[PDB]
RNA sequence: CAGCUGGGACUGAGUGAAAUGACGUAAGUCAAGGAUGCUGGCAUAAUGGUUAUAUGCCGCCCGUCUUGAAACACGGACCAAGGAGUCUAACGUCUAUGCGAGUGUUUGGGUAAACCAUACGCGUAAUGAAAGUGAGCGUAGGUUGGGGCCUCGCAAGAGGUGCACAAUCGACCGAUCCUGAUGUCUUCGGAUGGAUUUGAGUAAGAGCAUAGCUGUUGGGACCCGAAAGAUGGUGAACUAUGCC
RNA sequence: GGGCGAAAGACUAAUCGAACCAUCUAGUAGCUGGUUCCUGCCGAAGUUUCCCUCAGGAUAGCACGAAGCUCGUUUUAUGAG
RNA sequence: AUUGAACGUGGACAUUUGAAUGAGAGCUUUUAGUGGGCCAUUUUUGGUAAGCAGAACUGGCGAUGCGGGAUGAACCGAACG
RNA sequence: ACUCUACCGUCAGGGUGCCCUGACGAGUAGGCAGGCGUGGAGGUCGUGACGAAGCCUGACCGUAAGGUCGGGUCGAACGGC
RNA sequence: CAAACCAUGAAAGUGUGGCCUAUCGAUCCUUUAGCCUCGAAUUUGAGGCUAGAGGUGCCAGAAAAGUUACCACAGGGAUAAC
């Protein structure tokens, strides 16, 4: 196993973790190594549920694997998504809803601390 | 050599008792259980329908609950494979009564702090 | 193709030394009993018959479109291709499928949101007609 | 006690560091923490080297079967040629991955290894000896309420419509609640373990394609050792029998 | 599978109880034998439900490989020679 | 009738200061192996005439250094880069 | 073994570059990882007749794998990347 | 445990025929009764619950008998003379 971008993201995450840690720096770090299913392709239908009607849109989603973009996510639910791959639909419909599509690279740049964070499977 | 089933090997566990022979009195007959009553087991050929198994005597056990009414009730006990949820069915007469001493340790311990 | 492990052991493709046709058990196996093959007390084998074969399910059996009421609906509050009475979609306007194929219903499940659309299809399923009628619609012809 | 007596173990010496220490002194030592030199076994960039070789002591060498052969089991004069799991190809985990809730094709066109096209696929239907339906890539089961339609008969009552909506139960997601430590405050916020309650979705398998790999069914099919069938030729040159 | 017998399946190119030559054919062998780099991590088992089944193999016992987490010492009794 | 449980509600039942979580055992699952073993200790059914033959329990070898024993895997001491 | 202290093997945690450093390291199947390997090749410059592959012989690092330099000699072939 | 549900009993009452305590046959089939699924289409051919026929005794089941020495081939103390 060697994803050229992702194994360099291990050495990025450990450099931040062993100084200013986060609970999202713990969990996601193991799942940079681990296999196919352990990198979940989360749909924005399960984000539309979990991240804002039930759970809080204060808590920002740190997606482990990729982001697929189910349905056409509306102007009512929303969160700020960061993931590995970001698709054309996620570059459109998440922006329509009211969030940024970022990346794990930039989570180290923004705020590795985990003040208001969740993951999603 | 031997055949299985009824009386083979542990003939005593099938058997009644020589001292306590004859029809069974109204002791464990009318004493029905509920949740968490610790009990024992020993059979006989006096109670016909609802006789427990011989291999699963020897072992002690606790009553889960009495399910609905009196008959068709269960006793928990391990079988020597490994630790697994295993029980045994029977009716009331075969079930005994044992150590309700241990759980009264907590109520004895709680007479502590007010001795200041 | 692990030439290193395979040629310098010769166990790859064999196992232990004298394993010949006893090990795969010939090649195939039959239905009932036979000696030293891979049959034994197996759970597959039985029944045999492959396919859901019946005289109704063969030639001239017309196919259905892939067409949910809400899966159709999701594109409608964006695109203004379709008409608006309440809303008023067509069957084969947001959807492909039911171009060539014989009939065209509007189908399946999901506990329906309050969408008073009116669909313009050929037929209708039992599924969609109850759901959409409760919401505030009906089937209309094409 | 260093009176005396034997060793492992540590500090230090031109020039000349950094971090963690103690006691004592006009002195310093212990303790730390920074830094060797040649052969030796022997596969790929060494000291002046190959090597006849007394005397003495240790001292029983494999590829394979089996619990078990230096053994009196098999197998080399000696050297060179040839050769024993493999370029088919199916399925399933997984690596890598353009691109994903729609994507990715092919023949071929042709700007020729490019680029364009998108036919069409993508895990796929319960079940009643004989009296229907076609289920949203495929999407059912168990239990129950409401309602639409038809027939017989005295609307006494009997029977399907329960296909479907939906009510309602389940793997499970996500929320909720509580214990101790707990950032932060009598106010919010983070994480963990267990249990109750409550909201909601997906055949919960939540993408397809591809370079490639694995064990195996198939493929030159790991290399070697047989008795044996069908079909078409040629032998009465020798030889059993015939006849004159 | 015919030729042939006072018989012995004697006899037919040293092959005759089914001539010989060539092809399909590299027939096939449920059995036996042989089979090519190294180190490190690391490493069991000879047990079983069961079979028109026996030098085998579906399953189970025991440790392979890979990811994520998992004791008891002993105290009160209860059951059985 | 009553039994059984959960919630509301009162009481019994430990606290200061600094820092933070240990496994020697469970469960899930892909690409193999075994599926035929030896010996010593001890008791059983059984020929204590015999290594007749069967059932239970335990250690070492199988996959183990080195020392002891003239020669001898099991025993004694015992663990190996 | 016991025992002193150091050294060799993979991996963890603290903080990169990796270092401290715990517990264990007899070994056959078997799996994974890592390292050495031929023919060939997109590449291909570099080396060559003022002396290429090769033949033959010497030096010859040290992890088990077998490869660079140098000498006598060749008369055209072959590697940076 | 509750309903179905007849005859008995003052009632309480306890059992899906039995004192604890061996006692038989599948797929394949055969043929019958009970009656839920069908080719313009009114019928009907053909086809899937359940229960029963029938010494498959190895009780977990293929019509029915063999010397084998002219002789060939591959294996075996898995097995014997010894």
């Amino acid at each position: 196993s060697d994803n050229v971008y992702l194994k360099l993201l291990v050495k990025l995450y450990t450099f931040l973790a062993r100084r200013t840690d986060a609970p999202f720096n713990k969990v996601v770090l193991k799942a940079l190594f681990l296999s196919k299913i352990n990198r979940p392709p989360v749909s924005v239908s399960r984000i539309a549920r979990a991240l804002k009607q039930e759970g809080a849109a204060n808590k920002t989603v740190v997606v482990v694997g990729t982001v697929t973009d189910d349905a056409r996510i509306f102007e009512f639910p929303k969160t700020t998504v960061a993931a590995l791959r970001f698709t054309a639909g996620a570059r459109a419909k998440i922006v329509k809803a009211g969030g940024e599509c970022i990346t794990l690279d930039q989570l180290a740049v923004r705020a590795p601390k985990g003040q208001n964070t969740l993951i999603l499977r | 050599g031997k055949s299985h089933g009824y009386r083979s090997r542990t003939r005593y566990m099938f058997q009644r008792d020589f001292r306590k022979h004859g029809a069974v009195h109204l002791s464990t007959y009318l004493k029905v259980y509920k949740v968490g009553d610790i009990v024992d087991i020993k059979a006989n050929g006096s109670i016909q329908k609802g006789m427990p198994h011989k291999f699963y005597q020897g072992k002690t056990g606790v009553v889960y609950n009495v399910t609905k009414s009196s008959v068709g009730v269960i006793i928990n006990k391990m079988v020597g494979n490994r630790y697994l949820e295993k029980r045994l069915n029977l009716r009331v007469e075969h079930i005994k009564h044992s150590k309700a001493a241990a759980a009264a340790a907590a109520a004895a311990a709680a007479a502590a702090a007010a001795a200041a | 193709t692990k030439t290193r492990k395979h040629r310098g052991h010769v166990s790859a493709g064999k196992g232990r030394i004298g394993k010949h046709r006893k090990h795969p058990g010939g090649g195939m196996a039959g239905g009932e009993h036979h000696h030293r093959i891979n049959m034994d007390k197996y759970h597959p084998g039985y029944f045999g018959k492959v396919g859901m074969r019946y005289f109704h399910k063969q030639q001239a059996h017309f196919w259905k479109p892939v067409l949910n009421l809400d899966k159709l609906w999701t594109l409608i509050p964006e695109d203004k291709r379709d008409q608006y009475l309440k809303s008023a979609s067509k069957e084969t306007a947001p959807v492909i499928d039911t171009l060539a194929a014989g009939y065209g219903k509007i189908l399946g499940k999901g506990r329906i949101p309050n969408v008073p659309v009116i669909v313009k299809a050929r037929f209708v399923s039992k599924l969609a007609e109850e759901k959409i009628r409760a919401a505030g619609g009906v089937v209309e012809l094409i």
